[PDB]
RNA sequence: GCCCGGAUAGCUCAGUCGGUAGAGCAGGGGAUUGAAAAUCCCCGUGUCCUUGGUUCGAUUCCGAGUCCGGGCACCA
RNA sequence: GCCAGGUGGGGAGUUUGACUGGGGCGGUACACCUGUCAAACGGUAACGCAGGUGUCCUAAGGCGAGCUCAGGGAGGACAGAAACCUCCCGUGGAGCAGAAGGGCAAAAGCUCGCUUGAUCUUGAUUUUCAGUACGAAUACAGACCGUGAAAGCGGGGCCUCACGAUCCUUCUGACCUUUUGGGUUUUAAGCAGGAGGUGUCAGAAAAGUUACCACAGGGAUAACUGGCUUGUGGCGGCCAAGCGUUCAUAGCGACGUCGCUUUUUGAUCCUUCGAUGUCGGCUCUUCCUAUCAUUGUGAAGCAGAAUUCGCCAAGCGUUGGAUU
RNA sequence: CCAGUGCUCUGAAUGUCAAAGUGAAGAAAUUCAAUGAAGCGCGGGUAAACGGCGGGAGUAACUAUGACUCUCUUAAGGUAG
RNA sequence: AGACUAAUCGAACCAUCUAGUAGCUGGUUCCCUCCGAAGUUUCCCUCAGGAUAGCUGGCGCUCUCGCCCACGCAGUUUUAUCCGGUAAAGCGAAUGAUUAGAGGUCUUGGGGCCGAAACGAUCUCAACCUAUUCUCAAACUUUAAAUGGGUAAGAAGCCCGGCUCGCUGGCGUGGAGCCGGGGUGGAAUGCGAGUGCCUAGUGGGCCACUUUUGGUAAGCAGAACUGGCGCUGCGGGAUGAAC
RNA sequence: GUCUACGGCCAUACCACCCUGAACGCGCCCGAUCUCGUCUGAUCUCGGAAGCUAAGCAGGGUCGGGCCUGGUUAGUACUUGGAUGGGAGACCGCCUGGGAAUACCGGGUGCUGUAGGCU
């Protein structure tokens, strides 16, 4: 388990877990949502997420220790059942270790220099979401103090932008309540099905 | 070491594009190929007899030979030091006309007719193409209304 | 005995020393590689240009 | 492969398709007093040992099954040869197959 | 760390021949013996190591690993 | 005495492949295909990655005509996770011998019906290319045909690989040429096209050790130093779940992450092969501080005692022996 | 320990085996056959000749270790020491 | 002990053959003027070398510009016109990975109770389907740029007329070929072009902006495009092969 | 205005579900002695008109799905050329030109050639 300082800058083309690689073990993370998974749309209006700043990799284990510490502060300070935290960065990018000292010089040099796989990492662009947390409107200082305990644990440097949208639906939070009740939008669990007015007319008759 | 063979880089070049897998549309065969024509070469994955080669895809050559259901071309292919005149034998489906000469032969027909009229009335014609000159001293209008003022946007993320 | 294998570094500069000479213009294109039945018509067509016509065409 | 005993193929005397018998090509016994056999034996008789290189490094396992064709139709009888591609096993005239048939081992 | 070999019954072996599951041993119910050992009649059982392609069919032919046991880790 | 056949490292003459992050052991990247890398023409390397091949086919070749595939649903004696029939939906999710890539629907697939175009011959061109060859392929052209009502379609396998010079041998071909003073015949020599091989695959006939070694040389090529790099080793830093009777942080610290160092090592081959004398100890000198003790301080879960945690800090110290 | 590789003994009992020699055909060169010395092949002997000498499993009233029982297997399975 | 055999031994000494061979080291003697590169392709028992192209030099030859438009050419644009599948983008478009909920109820795997007690039925846990949803692909793509690659920009063209043909054929038709006649002016820009012989040297390369594969990384290993060091001084970077 | 036979462009012309369809015509249909073919006249072939547009087909409709076409998305994403421009690096800004793609929104929904038939 090598230091993550070296596998940090994006250098190689993506080499994902698929039909031809096959040897890489499981990711460090398995799950992505931690608070009230079952939440309605109207319960958690605001959202606060972590804007990436660099063009780097994140190690897969950096995701795991971050959502632990982000979960641990929410359950202390907004309690249980009062948030919803989604990791929006799946690690597919598989890296390689060229294991040596196998300690003697009487085996092989840099000859067969392709790597057998070791673990997955995750890529990052500039201006890309890592963890979104949608909360009650009162948790606004807490969402800052939750993610600041995660920002000390990712590599590099990237900031926290409490967004402008309603929760995890893509629509503007200023227009969401104005418009869900009147017509068109119909709430669906965590997300919201947007409806058009280009469908068959029994879509419209099924409403009202 | 690149496995120096025939038709090796052609996952995408002899691939028929999309939604047009099917028969060759039979106006592909009923085009009239006289000698001396200038025709272009596009490979077809569908007719596996007479596809040219991968290094002649898209090049423009000249018809020299015509047979029952193929056509010989003379083609200016490039090698290491110099550029060669080669003879390819391509079936008809991997041929189409080049509209470069069609717009050229319409450029001839206009220039003949202007030459007819220049003798007719005695006006000098200038059918020779000059390149696009710099613009003329035009005279814009701003009737009554003021120009819209533009200043840059603020930054909000 | 390890070496370098293949590079076209400095091959652009060698080819264009004398220049890419384009053959492009010549007249009466060479007449090999022609469809032979066509040529088994045309050589006959030439030998009766001489014999077949004096008086018809010249007059 | 299986190629049938009889086969109707172009004969080169009387300019036609005629039937032929596919008979197997054999090497035939070589000749003493042939040209290279005499030259190799004049070269051999001496205190010099082996002079022309014999070949020890065999790599191919297959011979091209080549075919005598005798014209069955009489008075022409012009034997000629042909080749099939390389192959490991070859039977001439038996057991052509069935499609609609169970194997039953 | 590379190069080579194998998984079948409760153990040890077959047959690996792509159409039967076999051989011995122990266990089980008989008979012989007043009672056992041994002898005689008998039967009982295989996630054919795991997983998938090959075939009509896999226990066989290939690929992949879970491991066991080899042969090598040499010149300074 | 001479001829023949055995034995014959006793004696003689030669050979010990090449590529290679030194060699060697390994492996074939040594011929040839497929996808990628390749930076939207073509070309383009590594012991770069994934894979294949030295075969198989009288039909899987040829032509016509018929039909349409995998998969799912609803149904129907024993019948069920699977038999058979029937209907519906079914754009390729099946099939086309095997590596993949393309291509394919009254078809290149399935079944059937006649079949040998897998035959005879002279060029031209495409491919690899030095614009030479083998191999392979495309258009033709002269024949003899197959199939089909016919236009047509076919000179092997839908395409991209599936193979091989001279010299020698062997065989076939003309009612053929030369067999040496002229003839007759046998044998031989030729002309033309098919085979028998060179897989190190544009084609040598081939084992081992040298520490008893020898010469030509190389820092184009190792083992020692020095340099670049710092995985690994070593040292620290940030965040705080915990531990610490209570107490996140006096003393520690999981999960994570950022650095330094050249005393281990590894990796690289730049310097040295007309040599830089390459382990350890002994003797002696200086320096570094990342401080073991000392001088002066700070902090504790510091009462004193002993300890431990940091600070300015190299001035001075860091021994005596048994084993190797 | 005679499997191996060696040496050696004996046999027309029997597969191979070159010249010469003989028979048949051919105008002759040549072509073919029959016959078959040593050696090889086949049978025996020898290890104070080169040399070679196993691995599993279950098992005793504390548990342990295993005389014992089993199985694959070799030319033979390291006895004395 | 591979010892000793005239200071010579894992084959003495002496003279000849012998000036043996070497793809391997070292040297290769006067000036000036002009021109001035390569480390690449293919094949070779090829890998420290050659062969061949490429690159270089020399010697010529055949021509044209010296006077409302020239001839020809090109690492260039312009105007037309086809070709590509990389960036980017997309996956609620295929193929392939993939997270989370809500609705819908044929389907069995499990329970809570009616219990002789029954598919006579109550709430189900899971899967299924539909519509969303998070995130990705060198060996996936509908879409699809920049840079790019080919050709075209007239007298070799264009038109009219007439003969030949043994090929084609309802057709005096198809198409080539030949003969005669009629009008030069068909984008910008720059230039003098065309062509043959012989042949040395070379066939160990290296660095830099961007693009890149193997590596943790390298004053590392392998490439593409262009320039340079080499082959080259001078002014700047204190000094230095490349800035 | 339409339709058949042969067709070129190959979904603006398919798909689902539905409404209308005068006259020719396209069809279904009644039938198997010949011609021809299957287990069966269902398919194929063969000879005719007792019936009908219910089906094919043709037209139109669906706040239709697809398809085609144009906006928004966006001068963004990337990008040739340039710099003693920034930054330790990651990568970024600028000058110089070229410049997309989807969610999302609006609009289309066969056009025809040759012969021949119907009002
Ligand atoms: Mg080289
Ligand atoms: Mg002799
Ligand atoms: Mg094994
Ligand atoms: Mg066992
Ligand atoms: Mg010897
Ligand atoms: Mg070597
Ligand atoms: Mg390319
Ligand atoms: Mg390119
Ligand atoms: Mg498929
Ligand atoms: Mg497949
Ligand atoms: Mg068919
Ligand atoms: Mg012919
Ligand atoms: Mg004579
Ligand atoms: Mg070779
Ligand atoms: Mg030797
Ligand atoms: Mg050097
Ligand atoms: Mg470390
Ligand atoms: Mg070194
Ligand atoms: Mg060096
Ligand atoms: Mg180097
Ligand atoms: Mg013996
Ligand atoms: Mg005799
Ligand atoms: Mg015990
Ligand atoms: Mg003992
Ligand atoms: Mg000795
Ligand atoms: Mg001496
Ligand atoms: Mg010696
Ligand atoms: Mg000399
Ligand atoms: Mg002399
Ligand atoms: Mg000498
Ligand atoms: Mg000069
Ligand atoms: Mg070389
Ligand atoms: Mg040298
Ligand atoms: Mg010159
Ligand atoms: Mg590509
Ligand atoms: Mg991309
Ligand atoms: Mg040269
Ligand atoms: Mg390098
Ligand atoms: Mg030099
Ligand atoms: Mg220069
Ligand atoms: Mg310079
Ligand atoms: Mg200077
Ligand atoms: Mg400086
Ligand atoms: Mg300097
Ligand atoms: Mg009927
Ligand atoms: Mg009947
Ligand atoms: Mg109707
Ligand atoms: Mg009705
Ligand atoms: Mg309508
Ligand atoms: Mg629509
Ligand atoms: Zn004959």
């Amino acid at each position: 388990r090598r230091p993550a300082r070296c596998y940090r800058y994006c250098k190689n083309k993506p080499y994902p877990k698929s039909r031809f690689c096959r040897g890489v073990p499981d990711a460090k993370i398995r799950i992505f949502d931690l608070g009230r998974k079952k939440a309605k749309v109207d319960e958690f209006p605001l959202c606060g997420h972590m804007v990436s700043d660099e063009y780097e990799q994140l190690s897969s284990e950096a995701l795991e220790a971050a959502r632990i510490c982000a979960n641990k502060y929410m359950v202390k300070s907004c309690g249980k059942d009062g948030f919803h935290i989604r990791v929006r960065l799946h690690p597919f990018h598989v890296i390689r270790i060229n294991k040596m000292l196998s300690a003697d010089r009487l085996q092989t040099g840099m000859r067969g220099a392709f790597g057998k796989p070791q673990g997955t990492v995750a890529r990052v662009h500039i201006g890309q979401v890592i963890m979104s947390i949608r909360t009650k409107l009162q948790n606004k200082e807490h969402v800052i103090e939750a993610l600041r305990r995660a920002k000390f644990k990712f590599p590099g440097r990237q900031k926290i932008h409490i967004s402008k949208k309603w929760g995890f639906t893509k629509f503007n939070a200023d227009e969401f309540e104005d418009m869900v009740a009147e017509k068109r939008l119909i709430p669906d669990g965590c997300g919201v099905k947007y409806i058009p007015n280009r469908g068959p007319l029994d879509k419209w008759r099924a409403l009202h | 070491t690149n496995t120096k063979g025939k038709r090796r880089g052609t996952r995408y070049m002899f691939s028929r594009p999309f939604r047009k897998h099917g028969v060759v549309p039979l106006a592909t065969y009923m085009r009239i190929y006289k000698k001396g024509d200038i025709v272009d070469i596009k490979g077809m994955g569908t007719v596996q007899k007479g596809m040219p080669h991968k290094c002649y895809h898209g090049k423009t050559g000249r018809v020299y030979n015509v047979t029952q259901h193929a056509v010989g071309i003379v083609v200016n292919k490039q090698v290491k030091g110099k550029i060669l005149a080669k003879r390819i034998n391509v079936r008809i489906e991997h041929i189409k006309h080049s509209k470069s000469r069609d717009s050229f032969l319409k450029r001839v027909k206009e220039n003949d007719q202007k030459k007819k009229e220049a003798k007719e009335k005695g006006t000098w014609v200038q059918l020779k193409r000059q390149p696009a000159p710099p613009r003329e001293a035009h005279f814009v209008r701003t009737n009554g209304k003021e120009p819209e003022l533009l200043e840059p946007i603020p930054y909000e993320f | 005995a390890k070496s370098k294998n293949h590079t076209t570094h400095n091959q652009s500069r060698k080819w264009h020393r004398n220049g890419i000479k384009k053959p492009r213009s010549q007249r009466y294109e060479s007449l090999k590689g022609v469809d032979p039945k066509f040529l088994r018509n045309m050589r006959f067509a030439k030998k009766h240009n001489k014999k077949g016509l004096k008086k018809m065409q010249a007059n | 492969v299986n190629v049938p005993k009889t086969r109707r193929t172009f004969c080169k005397k009387c300019g036609k398709h005629q039937p032929h018998k596919v008979t197997q090509y054999k090497k035939g016994k070589d000749s003493l007093y042939a040209q290279g056999k005499r030259r190799y034996d004049r070269k051999q008789s001496g205190y010099g040992g082996q002079t022309k290189p014999i070949f020890r490094k065999k790599a191919k396992t297959t011979k091209k099954i080549v075919l005598r064709l005798e014209c069955v139709e009489p008075n022409c009888r012009s034997k000629r040869m042909l080749a099939i591609k390389r192959c490991k096993h070859f039977e001439l005239g038996g057991d052509k197959k069935r499609k609609g048939q169970v194997i039953q081992f």
